[PDB]
């Protein structure tokens, strides 16, 4: 669960306090493309950031356990190797 | 190979004589662990009659006691 | 010969990676911001257990 | 949701079983911080080049074909990526997780690595 | 490798509980105790991170295995020699 | 206490040692001279006799 909490921790802390704030600066910066687009990829950054963040520790629990089912499919490959 | 070198072993493990005695103490639980599993284990096996045990007795009584912690 | 390999190769390349950026990328050019964040959380969220490792192997 | 403590006690409490005592509550030790910020790290760098690679054509058009502007952009929010790493390594440093975690047991490319060898050889078992 | 232990360090360990209440232990059982150390000792340390004086006792009444500092001071005096379970008893 | 354990008193049991005298029955288990046996008409009562120093069996 400790994977879990760290994801928790990550999504509260991207979703409610960099993305908004982001989000508020780029609606905030009407008058001027050039900062505007700075905001816009301010949000590209941090909500790639996010989904990384998730996929990352999913995809590490998920290889975690893939790997034994994946070791217990190479020993019973292994065992009808022996058999044939 | 005594007590004593199973403490050394954890705190090898993890890295003045009050330590090594909460250490003394923390090896006298896992032997406690230990003869409590393997006592499970001849009573299942006397259950089913086996003279000996096989790991899948003991996996199932250590996942009974694991059950329960 | 190596079959194996390819077939996985070629599933976790050109299937879930190139899957999930195009979907990311339509998503987001297809205006905007926070229409494609919220709705790549619940396609996210109901692809649970089949986009796994354990599902391409 | 910058007061990371509360957040994680409340996941903690939430995603655990009730009989589960979690009585010793550790701060996250140095090895811990130092995978979290190669993982940030790394990630950050992937993240800016996509979308650098992404959104060039925009940045080429308001820049007129200036470069050297698109440098100076690269490196303030590299400037600002660094200084919100920073701020998230404060805010962890004051955190709570057991230290059964080491650096083997969370790293990306480790865990990738072993997965493709052994893919491999299941592969190569299978041809033979 | 370095943190699993080995088979003969099982025997040295445990041959005399399985001598005198009488245990018969083939190899795949051997291995299978070899490997379920690290399962107990992770378990183990998971439970109890850090080592002070109430809280090892609290956990291990809620192990099951104790019912009192007596249970911890007699399961002690059967598992260590007479020096080490006097200088237990001075600590305890 | 210690008459009775002489005399081999049957009713002896944990429950007439005190905490100062809880050292004492520490060092008495200790020296290996005594039987500590859990009673089987009251569990959690262990009645304690010294083992018999003068058998020639």
């Amino acid at each position: 669960t400790t994977i879990d909490v760290l994801s928790s921790l990550f999504i509260n802390l991207f979703e409610n306090d960099l993305i908004p704030q982001a989000l508020k600066d780029f609606n905030k910066s009407d008058d001027d493309q050039f900062r505007k687009l700075l905001y816009k990829l301010d949000l590209r950054l941090f909500q790639t950031i996010s989904d990384q963040m998730t996929r990352d520790l999913k995809d590490i629990l998920d290889i975690n356990v893939s790997n034994n089912e994946l070791c217990y499919q190479l020993k019973q490959v292994l065992a009808r190797k022996e058999d044939l | 190979m005594d007590t004593e070198a199973l403490a050394n072993y954890l705190l090898r493990q993890l890295s003045s004589s009050q330590e090594y005695n909460k250490k003394l103490l923390l090896a006298c639980g896992f032997q406690a662990i230990l003869r409590k599993i393997l006592l499970d284990a001849r009573t299942r096996a006397t259950a089913e009659g086996l003279r000996e045990v096989y790991p899948y007795h003991i996996e199932a009584a250590t996942q009974a006691f694991l059950d329960s912690q | 010969t190596d079959t194996y390999n390819s077939i996985s190769n070629f599933i976790e390349n050109e299937l879930t990676a190139l899957l999930s950026s195009d979907d990311y990328l339509m998503d987001d050019l297809a205006g905007p911001n926070e229409v494609c964040r919220l709705l790549k959380a619940q396609v996210i969220e109901k692809r649970k257990d089949a986009m796994s490792r354990g599902k391409q192997d | 949701p910058w007061e990371f403590r509360k957040v994680i006690q409340a996941e903690y409490r939430e995603r655990l079983p009730r009989n589960y005592e979690l009585k010793h509550w550790k701060k996250p030790s140095k090895i811990m911080i130092g995978s979290i910020l190669r993982l940030l790290e790394t990630n950050t760098v992937s993240a800016l080049d996509s979308v650098f690679e992404k959104y060039e054509k925009e940045m080429n058009q308001m820049t007129h074909g200036d470069n050297n502007e698109v440098k100076r952009i690269y490196s303030k929010k590299e400037r600002l990526l660094e200084i919100i790493l920073t701020k998230i390594k404060k805010k962890l440093r004051q955190a709570k997780f057991p230290s059964r975690i080491s650096e083997r047991d969370l790293d990306i490319e480790y865990i990738y690595s072993k997965r493709q060898f052994i893919q491999n050889r299941y592969s190569q078992e299978l041809q033979n | 490798s370095i943190k699993p232990l080995q088979i003969m360090d099982l025997k040295h360990l445990t041959r005399q509980f399985l001598n005198e209440n009488r245990i018969i232990l083939p190899k795949q059982t051997w291995s299978t105790i070899q490997e379920e150390s690290l399962n107990i000792m992770d378990f183990l340390k998971q439970k109890i991170g850090t080592l002070q004086k109430q809280e090892l006792v609290d956990s291990f009444i809620d192990m099951g295995i104790i019912n009192n500092v007596d249970d911890m001071f007699e399961l002690a005096h059967e598992l260590l020699p007479l020096e080490l379970q006097s200088r237990i008893e001075s600590y305890l | 206490l210690m008459k009775r354990l002489i005399e081999h008193d049957l009713n002896l049991t944990l429950n007439d040692f005190s905490s100062k005298t809880i050292p004492i029955y520490r060092l008495l288990l200790r020296a290996n001279i005594i039987t500590v046996i859990e009673g089987s008409t009251n569990p959690g009562t262990k009645y304690i006799k010294l083992i018999d120093f003068n058998e020639t069996s």
